[PDB]
RNA sequence: AGGAGGUAAAAUUCUUCA
RNA sequence: CUUGAGUCUCGUAGAGGGGGGUAGAAUUCCAGGUGUAGCGGUGAAAUGCGUAGAGAUCUGGAGGAAUACCGGUGGCGAAGGCGGCCCCCUGGACGAAGACUGACGCUCAGGUGCGAAAGCGUGGGGAGCAAACAGGAUUAGAUACCCUGGUAGUCCACGCCGUAAACGAUGUCGACUUGGAGGUUGUGCCCUUGAGGCGUGGCUUCCGGAGCUAACGCGUUAAGUCGACCGCCUGGGGAGUAC
RNA sequence: GUUUAUUAAAAACACAGCACUGUGCAAACACGAAAGUGGACGUAUACGGUGUGACGCCUGCCCGGUGCCGGAAGGUUAAU
């Protein structure tokens, strides 16, 4: 579930510094990472429903997180969607 | 890169080739910067039940810290090699020593 | 299961069956398959194992 | 008990027929029971512990 | 014909009939005898006594080979499971070994159902 | 791969194509081709001995080797071709000597395999060797009845044989028909199954879909007249006769097997 | 005393209101 | 802003799910050797099977499916549901502390997805079991219970069906409220000096308080005591039917 | 689509499909006193005969007579 190497790596790219994984940008970032990783996971098998709700839960999670960030600071929202590459 | 028990048994007739197996095996592993903390050869030991005819086989314990890659393509060599009878890789949980 | 008597006797003395196989696990897998029904049976008997 | 290779410790936890002895007799612990059974299952496969006495 | 001394007593007692066959140390069967073959039809042979006389029936047909001793492998529960081996011993046979070979599958085939009585 | 066309037109909606992507597209291997004309159900006397034979699309023969004498000489499957003459697919294999030959491409066959024949050939699909060296039970196709003749048993698509006996210098084979015929182990065979199996999944779709194949319309005995067929002509869908051939031969059960020569090589008839 | 096994084959129907 | 709700570090347990292999026993089929009139079955028989040699017995082979013992009011998941062993991939839950984000929460018509068994479509496979069906018995009648056979099906890939006593017949989440006996999984402390001793969390089982209810009962996991929201009922039959 | 060229072009025939049955190769069958050939230089997912006639829902009851597929104690029974 996302190596600790990638996790700590992402945190030091969105948040002001380390240990700042709590930041909204960090979360939505580490979440999308898996959504893209597991993305290929489901590309195969395709019969894994139990683990499917999990991926959906991850997206539905960041989704609500985006509305919040977009609610507070709009700038931080755009600078996130264009960077992370999503929303279309 | 995790640990694997690995405990196969070679046919009593191909016991002279056994000492060679460990060579290529350990070689293929070390080739990918693998590891190795234990290697035992109990030798021709008694069997519990008549497996694939003939009694008593040649057991060869093992213990390597190879990645989940070179290890997956290891059983393919055992299955292809009619010499060896059984084969089994177990858990990981760090490494061990001696015992048995 | 098996018995290797000594010498001074001919009597069976094979009362080992009445403590393992024989019918303790044979009669079980003899009739219906049950499946989920056993749970209720064991639960019923387990409820009488208290007093 | 804590391993399967230690057949010298798992040979006294099984009946003469090879059937795994319950915790009711051995008086073994809970967590140690499943581990003890899990060890036997592994040994049997590696032809370490006969499944039955018929052999 | 022939002159063996060590054989085997493959008995197969069931909830209907008990078949006893005395073979050699090779498993070729020298002579057999059923509880039903010696009469007793229906519940008549579904008794321990049916197997008793059955053993003597197989005995008085295999002794022609001079069978001194022989093993005994029991198979199938039901009556005539104990009384069977109790006959050969009294028949004059030197009982040596007694092993059970009742087919016990590790849960594979699906048993019947119809039995509502 | 099976495909079901859509109802774009009548006689096309009941069509079920059976194409194969791993099948070569183009001209076959000329060096292994010949004339192979079309008779038409007639013999030297020009008489139509076998009815329902005519028309059909022009076909060519494929030099296929069923004997497989090239022992101790490995070979690589270059590709898979379509053989109209048969219902199975042929494989153009290339041995290490440079010689090419056609063989009934087994089920698990691919382009780039290493097959070989001989009393030393590994037990695998695509290899040929005497049943005397092939383990019992091994599913084998293209079996022979005589050592040196050639494979004649299980040559169609989806068909296969299974060795299940030995005894002496012979072996009993379980023919796909369900019959167990005895054949001397001295006869070679090819492990694995035959070609495709989707051949029976076909349904043509229309009448003309059976004309260009070599089959002609079928006439009923009840439709014909008594002077032509024993079933008489009738006067409005009549019969009253016994299901027989247009020559006076009972059918629907009436067995017509007379050999006594190979009856010994038989264990249990089909069922 | 605890446990296990064994131990029954089929045999219908009886008006309405009090 | 941090106590709600999440993220992060380490570690632990599991028939959770998906995919690919593998092992043993037994049954059935088949082959060889030996052997011979019985076998098989039922309450009693019979149909059936057998002199083309069964059953029984010994050896070998193939195939399908299910995993004895372990195994237990034991474990896991939202529910349905889920049991040999091993590898690969993967979800969620939980615990010992600290740090961080800072209500980012709960529920939720429509809608969407999943969803036992049975059934259906395109194929494969098919040991056993087994609707329909066939042939014997029982009976006043037997289109059933019983016996001998046996197709679909059960199995597998893909695409549909979305139905159940799909229940704990109790929707989900949060807070508060006397206890006792067990199961199961972490963790702190102590001559580890007893296989333990002294505490603290998650989950689960039985019983039992107040209270609640028509009663049965439930009873810290509530049908108790409250709050938020959705669905649903308004006599039974009609009918889970008609348009 | 085919058919009574030259009074009938139709509900007839053919038809893909489905079913039963025969066939283990020197096949069954067919043309032939025979050889030989066709069937097929194919091998049960093949081929021949018969029946029905896309598809959808389904295809019941009955084995005496007449046939076919087996077994079989006894009885009758040709040539010699």
């Amino acid at each position: 579930s996302l190596s600790t190497e990638a996790t700590a790596k992402i945190v030091s790219e969105f948040g002001r510094d380390a240990n700042d994984t709590g930041s909204t940008e960090v979360q939505v970032a580490l979440l999308t990472a898996q959504i893209n990783h597991l993305q290929g996971h489901f590309a195969e098998h395709k019969k894994d429903h139990h683990s499917r709700r999990g991926l959906l839960r991850m997206v539905s999670q960041r989704r609500k997180l985006l509305d919040y960030l977009k609610r507070k600071d709009v700038a931080r929202y755009t600078q996130l969607i264009e960077r992370l590459g999503l929303r279309r | 890169m995790r640990h694997y028990e690995i405990v196969f048994m070679v046919h009593p007739d191909q016991s002279e080739q056994v000492p060679g197996m460990i060579e290529r095996y350990t070689a293929a592993i070390t080739g990918a910067e693998g590891k190795i903390h234990r290697l035992e050869d109990w030798g021709r030991r008694q069997l519990a039940y008549p497996i694939n005819k003939l009694h008593k086989a040649h057991y060869v314990l093992m213990n390597v810290e190879a990645p989940q890659e070179v290890i997956d393509e290891l059983e393919t060599t055992f299955r292809f090699n009619d010499a060896v009878i059984r084969s089994m890789v177990m858990r990981t949980k760090h490494a061990v020593t001696e015992a048995s | 299961i098996k018995v290797r008597e000594n010498e001074p006797f001919d009597v069976a003395l094979r009362r080992f069956k009445r403590s393992c196989e024989k019918a303790g696990v044979l009669a079980e897998v003899r009739r219906r398959e049950f499946y989920e029904k056993p749970t209720t049976e064991r639960k019923r008997a387990k409820a009488s194992a208290v007093k | 008990e804590i391993d399967y290779k230690d057949i010298a410790t798992l040979k006294n936890y099984i009946t003469e027929s090879g059937k795994i002895v319950p915790s009711r007799i051995t008086g073994t612990r809970a967590k140690y029971q499943r581990q003890l059974a899990r060890a036997i299952k592994r040994a049997r496969y590696l032809s370490l512990l006969p499944y039955t006495d018929r052999h | 014909r022939k002159q063996v001394s060590d054989g085997v007593a493959h008995i197969h007692a069931s909830f209907n009939n008990t078949i006893v066959t005395i073979t050699d140390r090779q498993g070729n069967a020298l002579g057999w005898a059923t509880a039903g073959g010696s009469g007793f039809r229906g519940s008549r042979k579904s008794t321990p006594f049916a197997a008793q006389v059955a053993a003597e029936r197989c005995a008085d047909a295999v002794k022609e080979y001079g069978i001194k001793n022989l093993e005994v492998m029991v198979k199938g529960p039901g009556p005539g499971r104990e009384s069977t081996i109790r006959a050969l011993n009294a028949a004059g046979f030197r009982i040596t070994n007694i092993t059970d070979v009742t087919p016990i599958p590790h849960n594979g085939c699906r048993p019947p159902k119809k039995r509502r009585v | 791969a099976v495909v079901k066309c859509k109802p774009t037109s009548p006689g096309r909606r009941h069509v079920v194509k059976v194409v194969n992507p791993e099948l070569h597209k183009g001209k076959p291997f000329a060096p292994l081709l010949e004339k192979n004309s079309k008779s038409g159900g007639r013999n030297n006397n020009g008489r139509i001995t076998t009815r329902h034979i005519g028309g059909g699309h022009k076909q060519a023969y494929r030099i296929v080797d069923f004997k497989r004498n090239k022992d101790g000489i490995p070979a690589v499957v270059e590709r898979l071709e379509y053989d109209p003459n048969r219902s199975a697919n042929i494989a153009l294999v290339l041995y290490k000597d440079g010689e090419r030959r056609y063989i009934l491409a087994p089920k698990g066959l691919k382009a780039g395999d290493q097959i070989q024949s001989g009393v030393d050939a590994a037990i695998k699909p695509g290899n040929t060797l005497p049943m005397r060296n092939i383990p019992v039970g091994s599913t084998v196709h293209n079996v022979e009845m005589k050592p040196g003749k050639g494979g004649q048993l299980a040559r169609s698509a989806g068909t296969y044989v299974q060795i299940v006996a030995r005894d002496g210098a012979y072996v009993t084979l379980r023919l796909r028909s369900g019959e167990m015929r005895k054949v001397e182990a001295d006869c070679r065979a090819t492990l694995g199954e035959v070609g495709n199996a989707e051949h029976m999944l076909r349904v043509l779709g229309k009448a003309g879909a059976a004309r260009w194949r070599g089959v002609r319309p079928t006439v009923r005995g009840t439709a014909m007249n008594p002077v032509d067929h024993p079933h008489g002509g009738g006067e409005g869908r009549n019969f009253g006769k016994h299901p027989v051939t247009p020559w006076g031969v009972q059918t629907k059960g009436k067995k017509t097997r007379s050999n006594k020569r190979t009856d010994k090589f038989i264990v249990r008839r089909r069922s």
